[PDB]
């Protein structure tokens, strides 16, 4: 079994609109696609023995022993791999479910899609699984190492992922406020919103924390004395520079029960929290000194720790720390003691459960021994003997929830230390015998302020009830009645995606508003081009999603970004779908037409209920997808009369018409008119039916987004792709009652581009010049009996500049085509494109539209202008 | 879309 | 414009405005400056990694972690031509321009190996060096800066064309002038060694010579205004650079030969996004005209239409204050109001 | 940290 | 710095 | 009502108006000559009315929005004389006859020629503006036992937030 | 009138 091609998708797609993350693998069973199980001894036993879990796969015999019962019928292996690559990840701990196969390519060739929850771990679990199910169809096992050694690969795999809890708490509010996150390549930040609603997030940082207030908060004696001044109550202390002063720092601090910290900082290190005794200050001293060089001899305030949160000026919540201790839990000593309460079900590991496990080590003896107990000495009854210095959970200890015992005065005292800062998510410690009574009546005083606290204590607390903590932080990123989201329309369809696309965000910028668009030919935003070349798919439209300048969003979305990778959005606002047809068919795994409408009604089924979906009512497959949109449907048709925009309008829909010469919004019984099709320059003259209906698309997805209609109409008027401003494309000649139009052609479509202006062409004579160059295989026989059958005064041109065939071998082949099919077109050859062809229009009566298609289309739009077009 | 169906 | 002004006891902050108008500034940094944005901006990967997902042009270069893959960077970069700076930051130090041949290589290599261990390799991009301020998503002044320099002013040699112009009125001291004193030093002999000159050689008529690597005012360059000759679209550049950092006062580094053209059209590069930028460059240029940059800081701080102040009643006389002050409190309070207030008794709020 |  |  | 027009009816005001022109009832006119059967024009009458809203001139819509904000009025119907609505009527010499309050709709609604106008939509965007409700809060309280009880506290919570409660009930009819 |  080979792996040919793998694919990752992120986001709505082809297979899922709801399973957003999904791996594809084009799997190639060189072998195998022969031997349906029964084919293969040992093919059961040895699957069902190294993988015995797979007795929880359904399958389709729907029932919990479906897989394992159709594992016997007769199954292909491009079918099972699906079920180890699922089956592999769950055995880590990572949940996926949803699976798919379908053959394709030649016969052996498949389609394996699985579901997975992180994207490296995902592709690993997908080899793997081949090659264990290879090994089991070469010999009937499957080492135990060998699939030992691949757990443990996924496990790291999808740990060195993860988000530490304090952005998953984030993260998991913020879905479920259906607010979009991303993550961003630099320092783990997540952006949280799009354009110009965005904010970012670093864990308990945010957009909205000054970095004055957060320097200050690291500075002990900054903090302290700002607060003293204040007002606010700290504890009374001085600095000794790491000379032997201590003898006279206890007698200003007030006696000898003091604190000792070191003079920088190093986390809970360095530090002696109740100094008794002369001898101890020197022990105290020693540990202070290993640190870099006024936290020196602080007078120890008696009470309990206490961490306060507050996130917007605001209380949040509150918990009574406790470190790891035992007590007199009958006559027991205190390593019997430990092992009884370390067995404890809600102890261990580490953000694995509630708490975790008590240590003994020499630290542990250490402050025993300062209590007069050590490891062997059993405790009095209801006796407490601590175990670690300071309170924290990771080391043992528990955390009660108090929020609701807090005095209303401590709850104002809180706020305002954290305004003096400057912070805006603030943790504060503090120490005193009693919450619930004012700070001044207990004595206690506040220790430290503390930037970017974290929230496992309060959203997991060991005893009280959990607080949803991240909610007050959604609520100042996000207030309420703000969006989160700008704008997005998404334009698909087979053709025309690219100018519905600059027309509407045309339109939308006649608002005065910053859009951003992409596009096939570059990336802008508002007329500057940020990137150019093929910008379409999910990695352009993360540019414009991710910009902080941009107000609405105008996305022309291809097949190929779908196929390769999904939609980069998730949810829109308007949908368009412009058509459906047998075009680049036989790529990408679609082969028909019926599944080329499934990969463009991805657009349709991703837009918000509140939203709407922009249909063609003249296109068969289009109006159908009608019946998959949850959101709003708005139609537009180039035939009033069509009946599916009759039974629309008489239930009060919205539908956009081509009528009386007037491109119009029925809304209900009423109609609005925009302007005349023959007064908008895209559409030429009126005779070019597809800029009418993109015309008509455009207006109506800006007109069901809110816009006025003079809007539309100043934005459709002034809308260009002049000649010389877009060189290339269509390029319009009226000369008065003379015309001409110059585009590009080389297969059977380019001719088709200005054949729609023949056949609509209100005059007398119809010509052209010339055709293919020398690019086109010999099909010129074939391609000068179309033009024979489109006009009737026919030039020929067929010796270019490239010359690739010869000199004029070229025209000689149009000259046979032309004349077998209607020798009788004012056959006149030329030979020269340069200076003759496209000079001589004046051999074409009035009202005589001529078509070229040269080989140079700047050049042709030039020699044109002897006939002095406008 | 809906479980691990090949049906 | 009225503001009061305080000096706090800590960090040399000083706050603007009374009560809950109140901001704060250090320096060049406010309290709407964001720790994100400047962390950022002092992450030269992070900054260029960021802005280059943005589509802003940046210089093309590669890491190396003190190994001698030298002569595989400058394969990737596109020849030797070539920048390479220190892996950490010591400001303007361990740093050379332009290599052009191997053995530089090295020695640039040893220099830069003094500081910690991808700013390694650079492509060296041709132009002036360009000082762009933006202060709330808005730009403010643009200056061109030029290192300590001396000229063919006649047939004379440039330790004598230096004491020629380091007579000039306008030079001397630091912060008492506009410019300073040009200092002759081995690092003046350096430069002047790679340009092939030194001290004692004359100079051809209007041939000019550096005596520094790169241009500061405090090492005796020059600085000239050129705020009115920026391209639109170059406005809007430096804007969206503010922006996608997420600095509100921004200094950015610019390296182009022409400020009045798009930098695609002159191939110029953004080098540097630096937080807390000073002013004097564009308070104090030595050419042009000088710049009111606090009067857009003072506008993103205290908005036209707001408040600075909060209202102040003062009581006084001989008998009745405490009384007086005691009933006044209390009215003001029944608007729901935070009212703060000092007696002999204590000092209350609310 | 991250997380104090 | 304080003055980059 | 029941149709587009009426019914044109001669009287003794028709040949009044028919004699000034130089005919009467049983006159045959020239080829495409017109004459009047009523002195002004009123759909209920049997005249006509013809949409003319895209034609006219951008001073002259000027003009009519500043007659309406001189004399103060919010929906107002403006009587116009003039021989080409598009173009200025300095140039036409025309003139503005009446300022009307309280105008009718009909002829705006149901034109005969031209495309009919959803004149009220401008109405009621100026009475209930776009983003503002036009709806208070209901909570509406059923059920066999505890009505009474459950509606009294369910008021009083809300007017707790300082707002105006209006409520009912097997006792009252309360405001606040 | 009411509807002038
Ligand atoms: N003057 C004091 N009186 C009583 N207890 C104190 C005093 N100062 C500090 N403590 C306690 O000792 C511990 C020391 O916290 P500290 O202020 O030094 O921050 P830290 O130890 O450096 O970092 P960390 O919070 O992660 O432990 C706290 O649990 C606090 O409750
Ligand atoms: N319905 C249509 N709308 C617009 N162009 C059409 C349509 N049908 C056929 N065409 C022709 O095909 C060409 C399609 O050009 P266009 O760029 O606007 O579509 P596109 O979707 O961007 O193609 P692409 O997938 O390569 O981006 C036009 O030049 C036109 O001559
Ligand atoms: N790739 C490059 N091409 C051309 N010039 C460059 C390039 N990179 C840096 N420079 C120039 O070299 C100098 C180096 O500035 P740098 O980015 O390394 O910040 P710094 O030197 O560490 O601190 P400081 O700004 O105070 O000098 C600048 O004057 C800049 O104009
Ligand atoms: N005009 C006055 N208003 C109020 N108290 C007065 C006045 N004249 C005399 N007294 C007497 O003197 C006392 C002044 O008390 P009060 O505290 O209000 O004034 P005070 O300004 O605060 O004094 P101090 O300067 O010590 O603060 C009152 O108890 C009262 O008996
Ligand atoms: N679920 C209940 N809630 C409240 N009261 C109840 C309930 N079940 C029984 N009762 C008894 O019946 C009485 C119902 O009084 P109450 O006025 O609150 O209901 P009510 O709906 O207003 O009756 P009514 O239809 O006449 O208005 C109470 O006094 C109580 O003693
Ligand atoms: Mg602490
Ligand atoms: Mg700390
Ligand atoms: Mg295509
Ligand atoms: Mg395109
Ligand atoms: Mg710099
Ligand atoms: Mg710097
Ligand atoms: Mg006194
Ligand atoms: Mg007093
Ligand atoms: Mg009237
Ligand atoms: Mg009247
Ligand atoms: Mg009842
Ligand atoms: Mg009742
Ligand atoms: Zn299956």
């Amino acid at each position: 079994m080979k792996i040919l091609k793998t694919l990752t998708l992120r986001g709505p797609n082809y297979w899922s609109i709801r399973r957003k993350k999904l791996i594809v693998m084009r799997l190639d069973l060189e072998d195998l696609a022969e031997r349906p199980s029964n084919s293969i001894p040992g093919f059961y036993e040895g699957l069902i023995k190294v993988l015995p879990s797979l007795v929880e796969h359904f399958c389709s015999p729907g029932y919990q022993g479906g897989f394992l019962e159709r594992v016997k019928e007769g199954t292909y292996m491009g079918h099972i791999v699906q079920h180890v690559a699922l089956e592999l990840q769950e055995l880590v701990g990572m949940t996926a479910g949803f699976g798919r196969t379908r053959e394709t390519s030649t016969p052996g060739v498949y389609n394996v899609v699985y579901e997975y929850v992180d994207e490296q771990a995902g592709r690993y679990a997908g080899r793997a699984a081949v090659r264990l199910c290879r090994s089991l169809v070469d010999t009937g096992d499957y080492p135990r190492l060998e699939l030992e050694k691949d757990l443990e690969d996924l496990r790291d795999l999808g740990a060195n992922s993860a988000l530490g809890p304090s952005t998953e708490t984030i993260v998991t509010e913020a879905e479920a406020r259906k607010i979009p996150w991303m993550l961003l390549s630099a320092r783990a930040m997540v952006q949280l919103g799009y354009g110009v609603y965005q904010q970012r997030i670093q864990a308990t940082l945010s957009s909205h924390s000054g970095i004055l207030g957060v320097e200050l908060a690291c500075d002990k004696e900054g903090t302290k004395t700002i607060l003293q001044d204040a007002g606010i109550p700290v504890p009374r202390g001085t600095t000794i520079q790491y000379f032997d002063d201590l003898e006279e720092a206890i007698n200003d601090v007030g006696g000898y029960p003091v604190v000792i910290k070191p003079l920088d900082g190093n986390h809970g290190r360095g530090i002696t929290i109740n100094v008794r005794h002369w001898q101890e200050a020197i022990a105290a001293y020693d540990l202070a000194a290993e640190e870099s060089k006024a936290i020196i001899v602080e007078r120890y305030y008696e009470g309990s720790d206490h961490r306060v949160l507050v996130v917007n000026g605001k209380l949040v919540a509150v918990a009574e720390r406790i470190p790891a201790h035992v007590t007199g839990d009958g006559s027991s000593t205190i390593s019997e003691l430990i092992e009884k309460t370390n067995q404890d079900p809600n102890r261990g590991d580490g953000h694995d459960n509630i708490l975790t496990k008590i240590v003994v080590n020499k630290t542990a003896i250490d402050v025993m021994e300062r209590q007069g107990y050590n490891l062997d000495s059993v405790l009095p009854k209801d006796e407490v003997v601590y175990l670690r210095a300071t309170a924290n959970l990771s080391t043992g200890g528990i955390a009660i929830d108090r929020t609701d015992d807090i005095h209303p005065e401590n709850i104002w005292l809180m706020e305002r230390v954290a305004k003096v800062i400057g912070l805006d998510i603030a943790g504060i410690d503090v120490v005193t015998s009693d919450i619930s009574k004012p700070l001044r009546e207990t004595n206690g005083v506040i220790v430290e302020v503390n930037a970017a606290p974290g929230f496992r204590m309060h959203v997991a607390p060991s005893q009280g009830l959990p607080r949803n903590v991240a909610a007050p932080v959604l609520d100042m990123l996000f207030p309420p009645g703000t969006p989160s989201r700008i704008p997005i329309l998404a334009v698909t369809g087979t053709n025309g995606k690219t100018t519905t696309t600059r027309l509407l965000a045309h339109i939308y910028r006649q608002t005065g508003k910053t859009v951003g668009y992409t596009s096939t030919d570059a990336i802008y935003i508002n007329e500057y081009c940020v990137e150019k070349g093929d910008n379409t798919g999910p990695q352009s439209a993360g540019v414009i999603l991710r910009d902080p300048t941009v107000e609405v969003a105008v996305l022309e979305t291809a097949r190929g970004g779908i196929l390769r990778a999904g939609l980069a959005f998730d949810s829109c606002d308007v949908g368009v779908v412009l058509n459906v047809a047998a075009d680049h068919l036989g790529l990408g795994d679609i082969d028909t037409i019926e599944q080329m409408a499934k990969v463009k009604s991805v657009i349709a089924e991703v837009v918000d209920p509140s939203g709407y979906a922009v249909l063609n009512a003249d296109d068969p497959l289009v109006a159908a997808m009608a019946d998959k949109v949850k959101a709003k449907v708005a139609y537009f048709s180039m035939n009033p009369d069509n009946p599916i925009i009759q039974a629309h309008v008489r239930r009060n829909g919205i539908a956009a018409v081509y009528e009386s010469g007037y491109l119009s919004i029925l809304e209900g019984s009423w109609t609005l008119r925009v302007e005349q099709a023959k007064l908008i320059p895209m559409t030429m003259g009126g005779m070019a039916p597809f800029m009418i209906a993109n015309a008509l698309a455009a207006c109506l997805a800006a007109f069901v987004n809110g816009l006025d209609v003079e809007v539309i109409r100043q934005g459709v008027r002034t809308f260009t792709t002049s000649a010389e401003q877009t060189p290339g494309r269509m390029n319009l000649f009226n000369l008065g009652q003379h015309h001409a139009l110059v585009d590009y052609a080389h297969n059977p479509a380019g001719y088709r581009a200005v054949g729609d202006f023949v056949k609509n062409w209100q005059g007398q004579r119809f010509g052209v010049v010339g055709g293919p160059g020398d690019r086109r295989d010999s099909d010129l026989i074939e391609l000068g009996q179309i033009a024979a059958q489109v006009f009737d005064r026919i030039i020929v041109k067929e010796d270019d500049d490239k010359r690739g065939r010869s000199e004029g071998e070229t025209a000689d082949l149009i000259v046979k085509g032309i004349l077998q099919e209607n020798p009788g077109a004012s056959y006149e050859v030329i030979l020269d494109e340069t200076i003759a062809l496209n000079k001589a229009l004046d051999q074409v009566e009035e009202k005589g539209l001529v078509v070229v298609f040269p080989e140079s289309v700047t050049r042709a739009i030039d020699l044109i202008k002897v006939r002095n077009p406008i | 879309d809906d479980d691990d169906d090949d049906d």
